[PDB]
RNA sequence: GGAAAAAUAAGUAAACCCUACCAUUUGGAACAACAAGAAGUCGUAACAAGGUAUCUGUAGGUGAACCUGCAGAUGGAUCAUUA
RNA sequence: GCAUUUGCCAAAGAUGUUUUCAUUAAUCAAGAACGAAAGUUAGGGGAUCAAAGACGAUCAGAUACCGUCGUAGUCUUAACUAU
RNA sequence: AUAGCGUAUAUUAAAGUUGUUGCAGUUAAAAAGCUCGUAGUUGAACUUCUGUUCAGGUUCAUUUCGAUUCGUCGUGUGAAACUGGACAUACGUUUGCAAACUAAAAUCGGCGUUCGACUUAGGGAGUAAACAUUUUACUGUGAAAAAAUUAGAGUGUUCCAGGCAGGUUUUAGCCCGAAUACAUUAGCAUGGAAUAAUGGAAUAGGACUAAGUCCAUUUUAUUGGUUCUUGGAUUUGGUAAU
RNA sequence: AUGGCAGUCACGGGUAACGGAGAAUUAGGGUUCGAUUCCGGAGAAGGAGCCUGAGAAACGGCUACUACAACUACGGUUCGGCAG
């Protein structure tokens, strides 16, 4: 036989030893020690906050760039936030101390393979979507 | 006092891995002096009103067995 | 299911029956096994539109 | 082959076919019980016995011609050893090995075997005690064997 | 040690087939083994066999046609309502067409597809295809 | 719970209503009487959805309001906008003189037969308990609730009588016994008509029985749901949806349809 | 004779305090610490028998990689030599 | 892990069995017996080799690979350590 | 892709990447240094096999028959197996019912007998209750609310979906509906022959049977005393391949 | 009198846990959810107490405490609790 053990008499064994064995899962590990509650959203897909102050990053590796970044402040949680600016003139509209909107980049973890320690995006400038900022005929305060 | 603990022994199944696991529940019973007791031996109660925090079983049928030993090793699909 | 199941050989036929109300397995076509060669291009076939068009009622 | 993750094999023994009692030999079963008896009295082991039986007198298994076991016979006849080959002998060596032991304060490949030893009686008696055949307060610790001693 | 002979017996078959024994010599055998055996046979898998008594447990020698493709058992024979049928016929048989799941019943031991007939089956025995 | 409950909700009110799904959120909730909640038929059903006489919620408001007095329950007067017509009833619409048994279908649903001045006169009682009571005196009650006072000696616990409503007078019982007719007032298998087989009770706290009928179909329930709607193969009343059988799902398309 | 305020004892026990303990969150600093990177700085450990080999354990020493003793394993730079 | 002779002490496999016993069994959390080196405590012992150390040489550098010496250990009794 | 389409986060599948089905474990991650060992898990083989005949379907086969059509039925054989019977040292016993035939005896008729109808005895078969150590497990039905899922009928303009609706040319009334299935786990009723566990006679004692004796006891109006029925206790003797 | 429970997991801790009916994907087996129309439970600011009644510790009733809400001529008052 296999490592497994195969009695009809055995269930409980064979059950016991998934329940444990599977703690080997990240995934299961994760949800599983209410980490996502930790996290600066403290689970939530988005959180509001206050432009700290818009600061640079450098590129990785292969890269060479300067990354546009705002610093914020969430609101109930209270945590400094590194929050990449996505396209290109982006940082031109948040000013500091406006109230900004952030989401996660790809699974909340990695940043994007450019970046740093970032692990942010920037979405709205006082309450207006920056694409809506992005395209000229859509808003602008 | 006149009062006893009978185990039973049962099979549980488990949905996924399709077997079983064993288990055992515990019953307080009461015992008229009239059959005499004797640990270890099958016992046949009745459902009778509640006569204690746990009695709620009482003897009627009580039949002599042996067990060389360990009445918890014992395990009996009885 | 068994080829006697009170089942099939009422739920069967009742399918078949429907298959035939709307045409797409002609009478001699009985035993559900046909049921399944049926191309999607058949019962697209026959729609209000489909038909319209098969029935000279318009250009196109 | 008990307690070797390793060692095993063959030893010899294969009751042949024809299950009556060979030919040549005559003895109603009663002749067999004597002599199995007698020679037990002296104080044998039915073990021993049937050896006898058949190296000595021609008796190839008493079983076959009794339709009786040894044991059972000599259980019979109130002639019954007691305390059985079985554990008898493994709690004797099993002594022996604790009185060497003792001089030899040292040994410890002998301090291990004794331990296989001293499990195996312990399986014995789970075993004979389960089939009501030996008193369940029976138990071996160094009183028992030194009790046989006596 | 040694447990379900069926198995004993029946792998030792199947190596049989399988390398291109010209028949086969069990050594521990059993009803079941029997059954099981006259069960393929009747479904026209094995040849002619033979048991010899050995005074102990007897030994079995099955002829081998070359229509053996798989014999085995399965390990603890669970238990099989009727409703649980076609999970095991798609799981086991290479086919809706070499139907042989052999099971164990109170109406005895009867192929995957009789079970049906009689409407019954129970603890699922062994396999043959 | 706070008390007692008090209202009844569309969705949970029973099947036996073939109540309308969509219809509001309630439902009428019986009133307590004669018959158990699940085993009634308000009568704001009993005319709205059933007869169809009524129709709006005031439709009914109006008929058992109304100083004319339009419906009769075994030879009386109703006013409650649910009252629970059971099982073997005889309800009269005055305004027309129409008389209804009530009965299961063979499906279970709930069916009004119509009667002829004749059966109307006589409904049909299954007996609850049976013991003496105050001064010497023997009493049997029926499931319709019904107490009686010196009733005949020849009868036992779970027996069925005719009843003359007219006279409010027994005749012909007839106990359950290996060998009669009955009505399954309840259960997997209610609306159901056949001969009982034989009962075997197990005392251990439920007894059991069996029967044939028609197409000689074997049909098992519990004591507590057998009415012995006659003795000796003879019914007593006349069953809606012809026999008291129902057929296959097949049988059914075979007889409409004819597949 | 009924009977309001008052007062009474045993009781249910709100809150509050003290004495221990649990759970969940959240906090904290210079120096320090950790993380990652490089054509920083010093040398060269390891691969090549990588100056006559790595490597495991344990022990001791050292700018650093590491050296060294005792015992192993080849994943070795041997699958081999009484005539 | 175990190789001088001889003598005791209890033990073991395999083979041989027409001997008994007749499921006594397989593996195993708990729970125990062992476990070269190196290392540790308190005594012995101290020939050889030798961590640390002292020196020569080699190197641009050598408290490293060679060489001269040398302490602990390496041997032992009784404890402890478990890789 | 399209009145929609991006994005963030948790979650399903791809995940045989948590694996009972269904993984891997020399070198890729992974056998513990090694043995003992109660829990746990796992356990060899034997106990009516088998044969003959009858019957009901079932299938399948068909140098074949009768019918119908746009695909079925009946008939025959062989065969297998099922079933269920029976019988064969062979899955039961009692009851009541029904009973099916036979062996005697009676009565009746013709000429003691040839024969016939009608009685007692007799078991199948035919039901219901009592028995086959105890469960597992499997069949089956009772129970498992409604809504939801599946699903029948049903042109809500299709459809979601509601459960309605169909024909005024019988219209102060007609026709038809609101079906069905699944529901595992634990409990109840119940059919059972396999596997599996469990059990019965080994100190002895058991079994069946007869008598004796002692204790206990129902109906006999009730209380005694006998007897007696009914349970239990022993002793003995008989029977059984103990 | 000294028991009752426990590795066939007691006792204790966590749960962004009220349980079901069910919901999402599904070859089979599974994985993840069920605050939320049905049912059952619990509660009405926290907590205890009670009147009344067939019936509630009710809470769109009352009493006191903790924290509060509304009016005041500051004496005192509120039919003051929107998880309808
Ligand atoms: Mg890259
Ligand atoms: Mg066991
Ligand atoms: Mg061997
Ligand atoms: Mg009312
Ligand atoms: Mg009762
Ligand atoms: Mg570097
Ligand atoms: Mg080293
Ligand atoms: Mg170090
Ligand atoms: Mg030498
Ligand atoms: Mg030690
Ligand atoms: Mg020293
Ligand atoms: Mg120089
Ligand atoms: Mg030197
Ligand atoms: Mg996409
Ligand atoms: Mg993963
Ligand atoms: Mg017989
Ligand atoms: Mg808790
Ligand atoms: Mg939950
Ligand atoms: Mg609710
Ligand atoms: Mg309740
Ligand atoms: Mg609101």
């Amino acid at each position: 036989g296999v490592g497994k053990p195969r009695g009809i008499r055995a269930g409980r064994k064979l059950a016991r030893h998934r329940k444990d064995q599977r703690w080997a899962d990240n995934d299961f590990n994760k949800r599983l020690l209410g980490s996502r509650w930790r996290n600066p959203f403290m689970g939530a897909s988005h959180a509001k906050g206050l432009v700290t102050e818009k600061i640079g990053i450098e590129s990785k590796q292969p890269n060479s760039a300067v990354r546009k970044c705002v610093r914020v402040l969430l609101r109930k949680n209270s945590k400094k936030i590194a929050a990449f600016v996505p396209m290109d003139g982006c940082l031109n509209f948040l000013a500091e101390n406006d109230e900004v909107l952030v989401a996660g980049l790809g699974r909340q973890g990695h940043a994007v393979g450019d970046i740093p320690g970032v692990r942010f995006k920037v979405v709205c400038v006082k309450g207006i979507s920056l694409l809506a900022l992005f395209k000229g005929k859509k808003e602008k305060r | 006092n006149r009062t006893v603990i009978i185990r039973r022994d049962y099979l549980h199944y488990v949905r996924k891995y399709n077997r079983y696991e064993k288990r055992h529940r515990n019953i307080p019973v009461h015992i008229s002096p009239c059959f005499s007791v004797k640990e270890g031996d099958i016992l046949v109660a009745g459902q009778c009103r509640p006569i204690s925090k746990t009695v709620r079983f009482n003897a009627l049928q009580v039949v002599p067995n042996e067990i060389i030993g360990s009445v918890r090793k014992q395990f009996l699909l009885f | 299911l068994d080829p006697k199941d009170p089942r099939r050989l009422f739920e069967g036929s009742a399918l078949l029956r429907r298959m035939f109300k709307y045409g797409l397995l002609s009478e001699q076509e009985r035993k559900l096994d046909y049921v399944l060669g049926l191309t999607i291009h058949k019962l697209m076939e026959r729609r209000l539109q489909t038909r319209v068009f098969k029935l000279n009622l318009a250009n196109s | 082959m008990q307690m070797k993750g390793k060692g095993k094999g063959i030893s010899g023994s294969a009751l042949p076919f024809k299950r009556r009692s060979p030919k040549w030999l005559h003895m109603t079963p009663s002749t067999v019980v004597d002599l199995s008896v007698k020679l037990a009295k002296k104080g044998l082991t039915p073990s021993q016995i049937g050896v006898i039986l058949r190296d000595q007198h021609g008796i190839p298994q008493v079983r076959f011609l009794t339709g009786q076991k040894i044991l059972r016979i000599l259980k019979k006849n109130g002639c019954a050893p007691q305390l059985p080959e079985d554990l008898y002998f493994l709690i004797k060596k099993a002594l022996s090995i604790r009185k060497h032991l003792e001089k030899n304060r040292k040994d410890k490949d002998s301090k291990y075997r004794l331990i296989l030893v001293e499990s195996r009686i312990h399986r014995l008696s789970r075993y004979y005690k389960l089939n009501q055949k030996l008193p369940p307060k029976w138990k071996y610790n160094a009183q028992t064997a030194s009790a046989l001693v006596q | 040690v040694k447990v379900n002979i069926l198995a004993e017996c029946l792998k030792d078959l199947v190596n049989a087939e399988k390398m291109g024994k010209k028949q086969v010599l069990l050594r521990p055998v059993s009803k079941v083994v029997l059954k099981f055996l006259r069960i393929m046979q009747k479904n026209g898998y094995i040849g002619e066999f033979e048991v010899i008594d050995d005074h102990r447990s007897k030994k079995v020698v099955v002829e081998l046609i070359g229509r053996i493709n798989k014999c085995g058992v399965i390990s603890p024979r669970y238990d099989v309502p009727l409703a649980d049928f076609e999970k095991w016929t798609n799981n086991i048989l290479p086919s809706r067409q070499f139907g042989n799941v052999v099971l164990t019943t109170t109406y005895g031991i009867l192929t995957h597809e009789e079970c049906r007939k009689r409407h019954t089956g129970g603890k699922i025995l062994g396999f043959f295809y | 719970a706070r008390g007692p409950k008090k209202h009844l909700k569309r969705i949970n009110a029973p099947k036996s209503w073939m109540l309308n799904k969509l219809g509001g959120i309630w439902a009428t909730r019986p009133s307590q009487g004669p018959h158990k909640l699940r085993e009634s038929l308000p009568l704001s059903v009993l005319l709205k959805e059933r007869l169809n006489y009524a129709l709006n919620g005031r439709d009914v408001t109006l008929i058992l309001n109304d100083k004319e007095q339009n419906v009769f329950v075994d030879g009386k007067v109703r006013r409650d906008k649910g009252y629970p017509t059971g099982l073997m009833d005889v309800v009269r619409i005055e305004k027309t003189d129409q008389s209804f048994r009530i009965l299961y279908d063979t499906k279970g649903r709930f069916v009004l037969k119509s009667l002829s001045k004749e059966e109307a006169k006589y409904k049909l009682l299954k007996v609850t308990a049976k013991a003496i009571g105050p001064n010497q005196i023997p009493y049997i009650v029926t499931h319709d609730s019904r107490t009686i006072r010196f009733p005949n000696p020849e009868i036992k616990i779970g027996d069925t009588l005719k009843y003359d409503l007219v006279n409010n007078k027994i005749e012909n019982f007839a106990h359950l016994e290996s060998g009669n007719v009955c009505y399954i007032q309840q259960g997997n298998n209610i609306g159901r008509v056949g001969i009982i087989q034989h009962i075997e009770k197990h005392q251990g706290s439920f007894d059991i029985c069996h029967v044939k009928d028609a197409k000689g179909n074997a049909f098992a329930t519990r004591l507590g749901n057998i009415f012995v709607l006659g003795q000796g193969k003879k019914s007593w009343i006349e069953l809606p949806s012809g026999d008291g059988v129902r057929e296959t799902i097949l049988e059914e398309r075979k007889r409409k349809f004819s597949y």
